[PDB]
């Protein structure tokens, strides 16, 4: 999870 | 098929019409040209190719790639599509039963193990043995061209194309299509997850409506459910070559940029 900042971010809009 | 399973695959089916902005009734339509007398604009070779890039000039200039090579011209915007559809498909993981519920590192291990899977099955949808619908169904790249390239790019699509040609042949509708995207996300055998149990459970029950839905709805192709397992097999292997050919570009390639949310999911994916 810190390794897809950007993934993890749409997974939590 | 009761009631309640008849109700997942209707929902499942909406939150796959509501995220994707392309889908197979839309794209067999222009496909077709039995609809309009104005079909896409068609790239088959440079000089089409720099002629639709005036249309995408702002793209291009945006991240400076107007001035690159013709191949890496062409695989930026491709990798732009795969960004918009990346963040679709997390869009409808979320309308997922039981998605949003799972610990959110599960739920992006799920889409990065998946989201290129999910990408070439819908790929199939704007695919012909000719070529494949560009830009929302505006344009129309031809496979020849596409094979015209130089290695390695040349290598990039045609696989896609091979595998498409055969998955069109099932003959699926959007209805299957979302319950087959529902099926590869919900995968309980990714690497790295933290709760298996819980997505095994998810995947049973995804996979016996998806199962059902196929014997009520192609009810003259017995087997239809046994081949789309086999097809999500070959996915798989698919997603593993093409990872396999984004890490020789990357070595290879000096003036070939990766985006970042792609490289995110590359990453020590393979
Ligand atoms: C709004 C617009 C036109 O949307 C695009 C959507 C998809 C693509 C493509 O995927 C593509 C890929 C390769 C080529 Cl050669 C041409 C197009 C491009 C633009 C843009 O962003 O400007
Ligand atoms: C399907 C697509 C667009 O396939 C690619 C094709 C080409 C590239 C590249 O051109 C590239 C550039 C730089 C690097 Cl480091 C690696 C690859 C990337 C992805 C994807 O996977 O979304």
């Amino acid at each position: 999870t810190e390794r897809h900042k950007i993934l993890h971010r749409l997974l939590q809009e | 098929m009761t009631a309640d399973l008849k109700s997942l695959a209707k929902r499942i089916y909406e939150a796959y019409l509501k995220n994707f902005n392309m889908n197979k009734v839309k794209a067999r339509v222009i496909l077709s040209g039995k609809a309009s007398n104005n079909p896409p604009f068609v790239i088959h070779d440079m000089e089409t190719l720099c002629m639709a890039e005036k249309t995408l000039v702002a793209k291009l200039v945006a991240n400076g790639i107007q001035n690159k090579e013709a191949e890496v011209r062409i695989f930026h915007c491709c990798q732009c599509t795969s960004v918009e559809t990346v963040t679709e498909l997390t869009e409808f993981a979320k309308a997922i039963p039981g998605f949003a519920n799972l610990d959110l590192n599960d739920q992006v291990t799920l889409l990065k193990y998946g989201v290129y899977e999910a990408i070439f099955a819908m790929l199939s949808s704007v695919m012909n043995k000719d070529g494949m619908l560009v830009a929302y169904g505006n344009g129309f790249i031809t496979r020849e061209f596409l094979k015209s390239l130089r290695k390695p790019f040349c290598d990039i699509m045609e696989p896609k194309f091979d595998f498409a040609m055969k998955f069109n042949a099932l003959e699926l509708d959007d209805s299957d299509i979302s319950l087959f995207v529902a099926a590869i996300i919900c995968c309980g055998d990714r690497p790295g997850l933290l709760n298996v149990g819980h997505i095994e459970k998810m995947q049973e029950g995804i996979v016996h409506v998806l199962r059902l839905h196929l014997q009520s709805n192609h009810p003259d192709d017995i087997f239809l459910f046994p081949k789309l397992l086999q097809k999500m097999a070959d996915l798989r292997q698919l997603v593993t070559e093409h990872a396999q050919l984004v890490q020789i570009i990357k070595k290879t390639e000096s003036d070939a940029a990766l985006h970042p949310l792609l490289q995110e999911i590359y990453r020590d994916m393979y």
